[PDB]
């Protein structure tokens, strides 16, 4: 019964840099540990086995070393096909254990989000529901904060978000936030707002609308 | 030339039975360690069960009694029989060839298994119009909100594939009902606010529910 | 009457590999089991089919002493009705065993800073071993379709793997010395009884 | 370790009736069971050893049969005195001996 | 008239130390194994310790180290010494007489029991 | 109470053969092997060989590969080591030991060593014959100033003589130097005592020489010149 | 096979210091097959350490062993008077060989000899033999150089030394250098001198005598 932990989780890099990923073991597992690569949608690929040995067909950039409880994978030069998710895997007698994984991604200059707000349509209200949409366009980095102050109130539920994968043309993300309020609860208020916090913006910017217009 | 093809995944209700089958080429499955590994959507790899070349079988604590791995030498195939299914068994499934201390070198391509009751239903497309609340930077935004469909996938295109530069289809986010939902927005320049036709083309394949709703600014 | 040579089994300098385990027949001797009663409290002693307290008043035709070195977490597999790579392709005990098993940690003797590569096990085998069957054999194992012709490469593997014992490993990956005493009873003069 | 399981968890019966309880082992222990009777508040008592051999002076109605991983304790004619908890024990793996959970034979 | 009388249980603080005894009668107390077996209402009958007729001692994994069993062949008595007590040690403790018929081992006589409390 | 009694001293000569004995007592004889060791005078230990008391398998050193035979007797629990072709550099003290470096039954290497040893058996080998001490005086110097004197137990064979003073009276300040073998193969010893310079021609210093193999017990009187 | 060089050759210490002896092997020797022995003067050896760490039956705790591979160390913590002996190491990894041995002596203050002289006994001269014995009473350390001068000149061949063991009380040696010459040569020369040079001295002492 072994538990493995990978230290970086969303570590980013730039084309030409090096990078180091680490796997701790919680008991001490000798020197048998493999490193896998997976691009999104496809199946994982084998890179290193026995913690230092390289796999046939793999370039020589990838290196690995460690023992006992500490293992390290290292890429000496980022190249436009080396941006993927990497896992460490283990062995020992009827348990197979993986790590959570370590996403790797492009690095870029900080850009400021763009904010849009859309009130619910008419057919949605006819059907008997109401969704208010807040869109954040092109921010980078992936971390941002969205708030749903309904005239004073910051709901902790009835809101889901989704981000896009990084844009291959410009290395950027985009975010959509939604609010599901029934027809009864929708027409009980006039101001609906969306407050965004992100590194690009000097002070939080709120884009909102009035229900009576 | 060394390959592992998979088949047998689909929709199922919480309590049914389903048998995944993995086909092998260039590998004798009765002389290797063959493994089943599942990846839940956006969570990571997880071992399921292994069958040794001598016939011994081992299972994770999550599937004891409920699952059974098996092997057919005559057709050179690996099998996983799944029963007493729960909503936590929804994942992509892979068959792998394990060499022990040399890792898992040969992988299959992936089988999708969804375990929910729900109901095979079409979308509920709604428009997401631009406005003075959307005219910003000379490039406003607009979209088509797809609500309460099942199951995946759905293809959203703008202007019948004519417009593709600057369109994002956000991943489907599962709802508390048991149905899926997603959005799709395009940042067409604000110049063409009422002199350009924007029609989204939703494509629900398991139900043939084509919808060509038009999105235009509202007053 | 001669005593049974239990001292030369537990106190030997070298132990075998698990895939090539060693065997020693003990017959025609008085068996003083106080050696086992006076064992230090870091041994692991189990018996199957006979109570430890009543070894001093039973008679056997033969006693078998099997010795080897395994890893720390594979001692669980030296038992009737077990499964795993050591129990399958290295060493197998019957279902109605009738004997005793002793094991103790030997990290101070079998570990090296540069790694001890003299201890190996069998990793690839097509079918399970029958009880008390030994397979000393180094032939290329074909995991593929084309024949190997005795050459390593893709789908052609050297069957045996190495432990590589080091002092810095966890206790479950440290060496263990294991002795198995099998008590045999057939229609015979019953040579090994011992007061 | 060997896991010992008993069935049923409870068994109501009337006087004169025929009673049967079963014990099951996780791995084949051959013929290595002991059956014990325990009245409430008193010491456990040995009924059968080696799964079929009757103890030296015991109500002759008790019998045992079985082997491998399935064993059986039988009472021909239940008496008002024969209310207790009944236990199975394995004696194959020494020195760690293990008892079963127990079956409470209640008098309907 | 095989009779086995236990003695020694009571209220003790956790982590304390006890030595309970079992006095024998009706059988020769030099040719028989002797065991201590405890009973809780939760898990049931569990084996605690063994002593033979050659000074050998046996304890399980949970008990190993803490408990010591002892004989006194002259006074027909047997003792169990407990150190570093725990919460999961309160039970009824029986001194049992072990015996065998061939290879098969059984407890033929049990004592009466002495309740033990730790708090 | 393990004990190994061993044979008496031997005074053999070139070309001959010797057979030393070693009687074991106090332990199960057939359970351990026997090792033989040798030590030259004023030198280090050096191994000779090993024998299994159970099945008779022997293991000899390369240097003695064939010049030596070892036997065992199970009834009396006795070991025998016999050496042949005795050269003059084979003078040594030979030891018998109980072995724990090699099992008696399976003949494998053990974790241990030579735990119980014998008493030793001196084996002198030399081309000569028994002789007696030619005791000579060594009187203090002409100037009577604490000085020292002694007697010279010279030209004697075989080994030890016993030199005492006044039947063990003035033991305080008695130096008996170890015998040194001369160039003609014959031992010479010197015994000296230091006495106050004012008490030289007042006492009677006599040294007692006991060379038993010739039965000589000279109470030689040393008087100053 | 394996050759064990045991260092240092000698060792003089004080009753209570810590002693460290080294055994080094040419090849690599397993730790399960190396042992140490102690021999007292006039007695047989006795096993102390087996397996390079384990202590034999009845051996006190102040003895211990350590090392591995090619270098092993025997450590003594308290030097009681009985612990002044000769210590050996063996291996039985690949055939059985002993070490050279390491004497353990007692350290004291630098003393100086009390050189004597002895003209040949007149009783001996009536038997065609002559002998002149030089004596060196209690002196420390052991090392000492002696010369025999015949009327001006050093000699060779006619010199047999003999040294006692450290005394029980004072722990000092005693050297006896003996010169043997035929009476023909003894009457041929006239001045015979014993020349002694010791560290405990600061000048070569010379004690001489003439015939009669
Ligand atoms: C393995 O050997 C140890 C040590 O044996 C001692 O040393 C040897 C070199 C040899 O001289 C033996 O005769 C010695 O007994 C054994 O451990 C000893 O066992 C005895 C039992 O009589 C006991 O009195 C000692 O205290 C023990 N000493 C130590 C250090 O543990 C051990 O019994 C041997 N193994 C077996 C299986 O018997």
């Amino acid at each position: 019964d072994i538990q493995l932990t990978q230290s970086p989780s969303f570590l980013s890099a730039s084309v030409g840099d090096r990078v180091t990923i680490t796997c701790r073991a919680s008991q001490g597992i000798s020197s048998d540990l493999a490193w896998y690569q997976q691009k999104p949608g496809k199946a994982p690929n084998l890179l290193i086995y026995a913690a230092s040995t390289l796999q046939s067909g793999v370039p020589s950039r990838f290196s690995g070393s460690g023992s006992g409880t500490e293992f390290t994978l290292t890429i000496s030069s980022l190249q436009p096909e080396d941006f993927a998710t990497y896992y460490c895997q283990q062995l020992n007698s009827d348990l197979y254990t993986f790590g959570q994984g370590t996403k790797l991604e492009i690095k870029r200059t900080v850009a400021a989000p763009s904010v849009f707000i859309f009130p619910p349509s008419d057919e949605q209200l006819k059907s008997g529901t109401a969704s208010v949409v807040c869109l954040l366009n092109n921010f980078y980095p992936r971390e941002a904060k969205v708030q749903w102050k309904v005239d004073n109130a910051l709901q902790s539920g009835n809101s889901q978000e989704s981000v896009t994968e990084q844009d291959s043309k410009d290395s950027t993300y985009s975010l959509s936030s939604t609010l599901t309020l029934s027809k009864a609860d929708y027409e009980k208020h006039k101001v609906y707002a969306c407050e965004v916090t992100h590194q690009g913006l000097s002070s939080p910017v709120t884009k909102s609308f009035n229900r009576g217009e | 030339e060394v390959q592992l093809v998979e088949s047998g995944g689909g929709l199922i209700q919480p309590g049914g039975s389903l048998r995944l089958s993995c086909a092998a080429s260039g590998i004798i499955v009765s002389s290797n360690y063959m493994t089943w590994v599942r990846q839940a959507p956006g969570k990571g790899l997880e071992w399921v069960s292994v069958i040794y070349s001598g016939g011994s079988t081992f299972y994770a604590d999550s599937v004891k009694g409920r699952f059974t791995i098996s092997r057919d030498n005559s057709k050179n195939t690996l099998y996983l029989q799944m029963s007493s299914l729960r909503a936590e068994d929804t994942a992509v499934y892979y068959c792998a060839r394990d060499l022990g201390p040399y890792g898992m070198d040969v992988w299959g391509q992936g089988t999708t298994v969804t375990v929910s009751s729900a109901s095979t239903k079409g979308p509920s497309v709604f428009p997401l119009a631009p406005s003075s609340k959307s005219t910003s930077g000379g490039t406003a935004a607009l979209g088509c909100l797809v609500k309460d469909y099942f199951p995946e996938p759905v293809t959203v295109s703008w202007n019948s594939g004519a417009l593709t530069s600057g369109v994002h289809t956000f991943p489907a986010v599962l709802q508390s009902s048991g149905l899926y939902s997603l959005s799709s927005v395009v940042t067409v320049p604000s110049s063409s606010l009422g002199t350009q036709t924007y029609i989204c083309n939703v494509n629900h394949k398991p139900s043939n529910t084509k919808v060509d709703k038009k999105v235009e600014p509202k007053s | 009457t001669n005593l049974c040579p239990f001292d030369e089994v537990f106190n030997a300098t070298r132990f075998a590999s698990v895939y090539a385990w060693n065997r020693k027949r003990i017959s025609n001797c008085v068996a003083d089991y106080s050696v086992l009663y006076n064992l230090a409290p870091f041994f692991t002693f189990k018996c199957y089919g006979v109570s430890p307290t009543k070894l001093n008043d039973l008679c056997f035709t033969n006693v078998y002493a099997d010795s080897f070195v395994i890893r720390g977490d594979e001692v669980r597999q030296i038992a009737p009705g077990q499964t795993g790579n050591i129990a399958d392709y290295n060493y197998k005990l019957p279902d109605d065993f009738t004997g005793c098993v002793i094991a103790w940690n030997s990290n101070k003797l079998d570990s090296k800073v540069s790694g001890n590569y003299n201890y190996l096990y069998r990793l690839f085998r097509k079918s399970n071993l029958k009880p008390f069957e030994r397979d000393i054999s180094t032939e290329i194992y074909q995991a593929g379709n084309k024949p190997c012709n005795g050459v390593a490469g893709f789908n052609c593997y050297f069957p045996l793997r190495s432990y590589s014992f080091r002092p810095t490993y966890g206790v479950g990956h440290q060496p263990y010395r294991v002795v198995v005493l099998s008590f045999e009873l057939l229609h015979a003069p019953a040579t090994v009884c011992g007061p």
